[PDB]
């Protein structure tokens, strides 16, 4: 049966700061001695917690049903284990799944069921004075719960539940998450001595648990516990006193921080990247400590928003199966050439098949090439013998790089040969494939000459007959099966890969996604990388042509693959930003120059906005002497750290 | 153009039409060699036929381009070894009779009725162990009076008409034509005329004299003994007891000639019938030996094609030890291996033919040989020569552990040694003099028998048991007199066989003297080996042997300083009897 608590006065929500808290083990690697930039969820420093009580006194039991954005950050200031847990769902009404996560007084249980949670949950703790003795006797979370599809229950302890009398001796701190069907928990406990707010210091917190619960997290509530007594007369909704205990709670967001690790491995600070520009010089230069001096940052900081990668909508294999498996390859000096195009190929299990020879790329790197987008791919299969294999190659030379197949320098390809000895040899000789011995001149790259003139090698007319100094230059290949390794045919596919102007037509695979605007966001178009806020564009170009580059030759138009139509790209703000410091050494103060602001675009105001005619200058105070330079401002101006 | 370079572009078409007939020529010999039945010689013959007239016809071609132009001395070597007419500037009408010449000295010698009793084993078994004294002068003299008798009047005809055929091709006599094979033109510094050759081969036997007069007196006051009272201590070794029919190989007198009786050698046969290896370990054992001398490994197909063990007597092939190089990348080894220590040797023999051919496969077609035509079996003489030192023997597990060696084995080794490779080289030397000289024509046609008697005497020590006119004919019961082959091969092997060895047991950093000196675990030898192994016959062989061993020359030296342990105890040995002999003491 649930009970709605009377009797708890009012008050208004109280708030705090963290002093560089909620730090965590972002991967399960050892490191040491050593500065790590990562990227993920993490609370910002310095940032504004809620702060919620239980304290007797006023009552106060706060419970209230909080939101989960992102991930929580959970902290709890406790001496007597009034906090007993959380349970986390949508609804919380048995129309859909919720998460319970308890300590009752000897088991810890984690339960994914449809819960009639009551609308105030709790539980309860018992002190009896004729034999002093503190027991649990209420437990008023739920009505019911049906379908259960997660279930865990620890190992029976006995917990202490006595009440303390002192100030708050222990820190609990917790993080949770919500990513891809995974919660996950990561958690340190600290000793403390302190009475209120939320402490200084640092501490990074260990992975916990991750629990596969697959549900839809968006609010949360937190289960703490009650003292009944002889000094609390009532009945079941007004009969109970609370108990003192705190905690906080704080919100993750995407943050890029950089990591220090000492020389046994563990996180002993942290610098939040974005948190002013001073980070920014810290996080670039890759240290704690700034020297003296004038740093460029960078343009106004959205953060990381959101990611998209566009491709085009194509879902037709290229025909890979074909080129290779063909019935009849060719023989070298009338090549093949088959042009693929309007397809989405995946290569990687053509790497993998581990049936070739040689797999050589020139170029290109090996694993990119798996997601990429070109213009057009040739392919160009035939036989050879196993020894002249090595000729295949830009800029080498031989009777098959000269007269029958020639390679340019820039190829942008990739070679696969292998052994085909079981296929295209017989007993007494496989005479079908033949190969030019002799020619006038070198091929360019790219060219056949299928015909049969006859070699006139020396100064006689030769009249169109052969015989002495008149020779034929097509000669045949003997294969056998009994042969060598050098004298054995391998077949030959060469790749190309070729872009133009032309809208993409080989691309894949790679599953694209929704396009955001108005946000500074992430962007792959067509395997073009950026970072940048797309805007709707009301402009046009022509039919063959797909970017737009400015002086610079930045990518500043990019047109959409799917729906064809023309995005711009602003970068995440438009302004000039620049850091002048005295030292980390010496002081943390800064001031920052605004290069492209007439004092407003600038992250605060502050007092002390003087403007030169480098910028608007925040953070420095003008004076109408005139010293040597120390530090260079820019035109004509300098600065310094006096008194 | 200009002639070398339409030369270069005639070679080019030539070279790829004669790898595949010289290929389906050898898989045609091949097939016959393993299966000995009917239909396979038609084959053989048919193969060898096509590889002929293309070669004949291919040959005429090659004539038209003068050989002054060409100047790139690669392209001259090719067009120098396919320009030569050989045998057919004679005219039509004495080809014929001098082939039948030839066929009928073959067979002549082939077939031989001593009664009845033929050579193989008939003569050769008596010969070879009978320790009769007039049993084998029986068996001595009939061949010497029926299968020398049949050929004296047809090797006149020989003489003159093989003479005639050397003149025509600018050379002076057949000799000379024998002799140019040693014979370096063009490159400065490294020349060597067919002159030189009559030279070094005298500098270096007045060299190597006293060994042999110390091992003959030995031998003859230890056969002394077993045949009482006919052998006299001034006088030679009568020619039918040196344990041969024609006295070529002392081997057979180790039976009697031991210096220490008691002591036995490294037989090892037990040791690997206990083991039971399977007649084919032994050539991974080689292999194993050369991967670690530092030579690549061996072809796959060398493992499935070759055939190591005789089929049985459901297939009959003839199988004397032999390694074919096929082309077109394709080895095979010829062996009915047995479980003995002589097949654990020829493995090794034969494995190192076989890396000798894998080197130079890079070479065109016509320069895919030995430097010289005593190269080949130098390189395949040192491995079955290091491959017998009871030291790598000791590293295999055979050949028990602790086996501590003694300096009375190394005599008895020594001494089985030398009565083999020292004891022929004054018949070779003496043979191939006596047909140079009679080639020449220094010797009238009078003074045939009068003459190789008195080179017997005088270099070899050797008296004859019986006097011998004008009419007889030693020399041409021998299988390379009468067969029309080279003998100054086997002189000239020897040499090389001893300067390799010395070269590479000085790269391996092996301390102490050279009949124990093994190679195997020394990188640097086998760098050494395959720098002269891949050129081929493409350099002179001066330059070839210059990058081994480190002269323009052959030497004797190398050889005497092997044998240096023997010598001082021969030396010491034969105080108490004679040294030398004398020319007047014939047994008749
Ligand atoms: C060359 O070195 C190899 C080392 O791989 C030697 O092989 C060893 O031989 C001994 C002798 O029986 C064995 O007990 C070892 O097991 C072998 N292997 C190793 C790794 O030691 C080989 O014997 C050396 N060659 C010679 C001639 O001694
Ligand atoms: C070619 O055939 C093989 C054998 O059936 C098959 O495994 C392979 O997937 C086929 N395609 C390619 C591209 O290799
Ligand atoms: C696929 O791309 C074409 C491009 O012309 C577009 O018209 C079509 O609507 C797309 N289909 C989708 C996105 O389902
Ligand atoms: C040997 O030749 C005969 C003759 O036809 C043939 O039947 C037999 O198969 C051959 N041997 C082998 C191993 O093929
Ligand atoms: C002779 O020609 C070959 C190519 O056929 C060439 O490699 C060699 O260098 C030439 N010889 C000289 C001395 O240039
Ligand atoms: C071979 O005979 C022909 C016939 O005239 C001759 O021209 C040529 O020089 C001869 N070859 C040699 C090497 O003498
Ligand atoms: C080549 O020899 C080395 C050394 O014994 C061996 O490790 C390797 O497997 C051999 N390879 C082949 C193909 O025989
Ligand atoms: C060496 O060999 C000689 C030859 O008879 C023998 O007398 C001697 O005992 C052997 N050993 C030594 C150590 O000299
Ligand atoms: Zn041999």
């Amino acid at each position: 049966q649930c009970v709605n608590l009377t009797t708890r006065t009012q008050l208004p929500p109280a708030y705090t700061n963290s002093f560089t808290r909620g730090v965590y083990y972002p991967d399960k690697v050892f490191r040491s001695s050593v500065l790590h930039s990562t990227q993920d969820l993490f609370l910002p420093f310095f940032s504004n917690v809620t702060w919620f009580h239980a304290i007797h006194v006023t009552k106060r039991f706060d419970n209230p049903v909080l939101p989960f954005n992102d991930g929580v950050y959970f902290a709890s200031t406790e001496k007597s284990n009034i906090i007993r847990g959380w349970i986390f769902g949508t609804t919380l009404d048995s129309k859909t799944q919720s998460l319970l996560i308890v300590n009752n007084a000897t088991n810890v249980v984690i339960k994914v069921c449809e819960f009639q949670f009551c609308n105030d949950p709790f539980l309860g703790v018992y002190y009896h004075k004729n034999n002093k003795s503190w027991m649990e006797s209420e437990f008023r979370v739920y009505s019911s719960a049906n379908n259960c599809t997660f279930e865990y229950v620890s190992q029976p302890f006995l917990m202490d539940l006595e009440g303390k009398q002192g100030n708050f001796k222990n820190l609990r701190e917790f993080v949770f998450k919500n990513i891809d069907g995974y919660f996950k928990i990561y958690s340190k406990h600290t000793p403390i001595n302190l009475v209120r707010d939320l402490p200084q210091g640092f501490s990074a917190l260990e992975p916990l648990v991750d629990l596969p619960i697959g549900i839809n997290i968006t609010r949360f509530q937190t289960l703490l516990a009650l003292h009944r007594s002889y000094l609390t007369p009532g009945d079941s909704s007004s009969g109970w006193t609370a108990g003192a205990a705190a905690y906080y709670v704080g919100y993750l967001q995407p943050r890029t921080f950089l990591l220090k690790y000492n020389e046994n491995g563990t996180i002993t600070d942290a610098v939040d990247c974005a948190l002013d520009p001073l980070s920014e010089t810290k996080c670039t230069l890759k240290s704690f400590t700034v020297e003296k001096g004038i740093y460029q940052t960078s343009n106004f900081r959205v953060q990381p928003t959101e990611s998209i990668v566009r491709f085009p909508n194509i879902t037709n294999l290229c025909p890979f199966g074909e080129v290779f498996n063909a019935t009849r390859f060719a023989s070298v000096y009338a090549w093949n050439r088959k042009r693929i195009s309007n397809c989405v190929a995946d290569y990687s299990v053509l790497y993998n098949s581990a049936s070739f020879s040689t797999f050589k790329c020139y170029g290109v790197s090996p694993t990119k090439l798996n997601d990429l987008c070109f213009t057009n791919v040739y392919a160009d299969s035939f036989v050879i013998r196993g020894d002249e294999v090595r000729q295949i190659a830009p800029g080498q030379t031989g009777k098959i790089a000269d007269y029958n197949y020639k390679l340019p320098d820039d190829f942008t390809g990739c070679v696969i040969a292998w052994n085909s000895n079981n296929l295209d040899s017989k007993v007494g000789g496989n005479y079908n494939y033949l190969y030019r011995l002799f020619r006038k001149s070198n091929l360019k790259p790219f060219e056949r000459d299928i015909s049969t003139e006859i070699y006139q090698a020396g100064s006689t007319p030769c009249n169109g007959v052969e015989g002495f100094n008149c020779y034929f230059p097509l000669q045949s290949y003997g294969f056998q099966p009994t042969n060598g390794v050098g004298y054995q045919p391998y077949r030959v596919v060469v790749l190309s890969f070729e872009l133009l102007h032309a809208p993409a037509t080989v691309c894949g695979p790679k599953k694209s996604t929704n396009l955001v605007k108005n946000k500074c966001v992430n962007f792959n178009f067509n395997g073009l990388t950026g970072t940048g806020v797309l805007t709707e564009s009301n402009k046009k170009f022509l039919p063959f042509q797909q970017f737009g580059r400015d002086i610079a030759d930045t990518t500043d138009a990019v047109r959409d693959p799917q729906t064809l139509e023309i995005l711009d790209i602003t970068p995440c703000s438009f302004g000039g930003v620049s850091v002048i410091t005295p030292g980390t050494n010496t002081s943390n103060q800064v001031a920052v120059l605004y290069q492209d602001v007439n004092c407003w675009r600038v992250y605060s105001t502050g007092s002390n906005v003087f403007q030169t005619r480098a910028g608007c200058l925040i953070g420095a105070e003008h004076v109408n002497n005139s010293y040597e330079c120390d530090i260079p401002i820019g035109a004509g101006i300098c600065a310094s750290y006096q008194t | 153009s200009t002639i070398e370079e339409q030369a270069k572009t005639f070679l080019d078409k030539f070279n790829h039409e004669a790898e595949d007939l010289f290929y389906q020529s050898s898989l045609a010999s091949w097939n016959y060699n393993t299966n000995i039945t009917e239909e396979n010689v038609q084959n053989m013959n048919n193969a060898g036929d096509k590889w002929s007239a293309f070669l004949k016809e291919q040959s005429t071609l090659a004539q038209m381009y003068p050989l002054q132009e060409i100047q790139n001395l690669t392209v001259k070597l090719q067009l120098q070894a396919l320009q030569q007419n050989g045998s057919s500037v004679l005219s039509e009408d004495k080809s014929k009779r001098l082939n039948t010449i030839l066929n009928t000295m073959s067979t002549i010698y082939s077939t031989g009725k001593v009664c009845c009793l033929l050579l193989e084993p008939g003569l050769n078994e008596i010969m070879a162990n009978s320790l009769d004294y007039n049993e084998r002068l029986w068996a001595w003299e009939s061949w010497r009076s029926e299968v020398g008798k049949q050929l004296r009047p047809l090797y006149e005809e020989y003489v003159v008409l093989k003479n005639e055929m050397a003149r025509a091709n600018h050379y002076e006599d057949y000799g000379d034509y024998w002799r140019g094979d040693y014979e370096v033109n063009g490159v400065d510094g490294y020349d060597y005329s067919r002159g030189q050759l009559i030279e070094d081969v005298e500098h270096t036997f007045e060299e190597i004299k006293p060994l042999y007069e110390h091992l003959h007196a030995y031998v003859r006051a230890k056969l002394m003994n077993a045949y009482p009272s006919y052998i006299s201590p001034i006088g030679c070794l009568p020619a039918h007891l040196l344990g041969d029919m024609w006295g070529r190989f002392w081997t057979n007198l180790y039976s009697l000639t031991v210096p220490f009786g008691q002591k036995p050698n490294i037989d090892v046969t037990d040791a690997m019938v206990d083991q039971a290896w399977d007649a084919q370990r032994i050539f991974k054992e080689a292999e194993k030996f050369f991967v670690s001398v530092g030579l690549p490994n061996m072809t796959q197909g060398f493992w499935e094609n070759s055939m190591l063990t005789d089929p049985g007597n459901v297939q009959k092939a003839v199988c004397h030890p032999t390694a074919w190089d096929l082309g077109k990348g394709d080895f095979r080894i010829l062996m009915c291996t047995k479980v003995t220590m002589d097949d654990f040797l020829t493995a090794h023999h034969e494995m190192g033919h076989i890396q000798y051919d894998m080197a130079y496969a890079a070479q065109p077609f016509l320069l895919r040989n030995g430097a010289n035509e005593g190269f080949h079996e130098a390189v395949g003489e040192i491995m079955s020569l290091s491959a017998a030192t009871p030291k790598h023997l000791k590293s295999i597990g055979l050949l028990s552990p602790d086996f501590q060696e003694d300096n009375e084995t190394e005599i008895n080794f020594l001494l089985k040694q030398a009565l083999t490779i020292v004891g022929t080289l004054p018949f070779t030397y003496m043979l191939e003099k006596w047909r140079w000289m009679v080639f020449k024509g220094e010797i009238p046609k009078d003074q045939w028998m009068k003459k190789w008697w008195e080179m017997k005497r005088e270099i070899v020590g050797v008296v004859e048991p019986v006097p011998h006119d004008e009419t007889y004919c030693d020399p041409a019961s021998l299988f390379h007199v009468s067969n029309d082959y080279s003998f100054i091969r086997y002189y000239t092997r020897t040499l090389y066989q001893f300067q390799f060895q010395e070269a590479l047991c000085q790269a391996a950093k092996h301390e102490g003297p050279l009949h124990k000196c093994d190679i195997s675990n020394s990188t640097e030898a086998g760098q050494k080996l395959f720098n002269m192994l891949r050129l081929g016959k493409s350099e002179p062989w001066t330059l070839a042997l210059e990058n081994v061993v480190g002269a323009k020359n052959m030497n004797v030296r190398p050889l005497l300083n092997y044998f240096e342990p023997l010598f001082t105890w021969l030396k010491d040995q034969n105080k108490n009897s004679f040294v030398g002999w004398s020319t007047d003491w014939s047994p008749y």
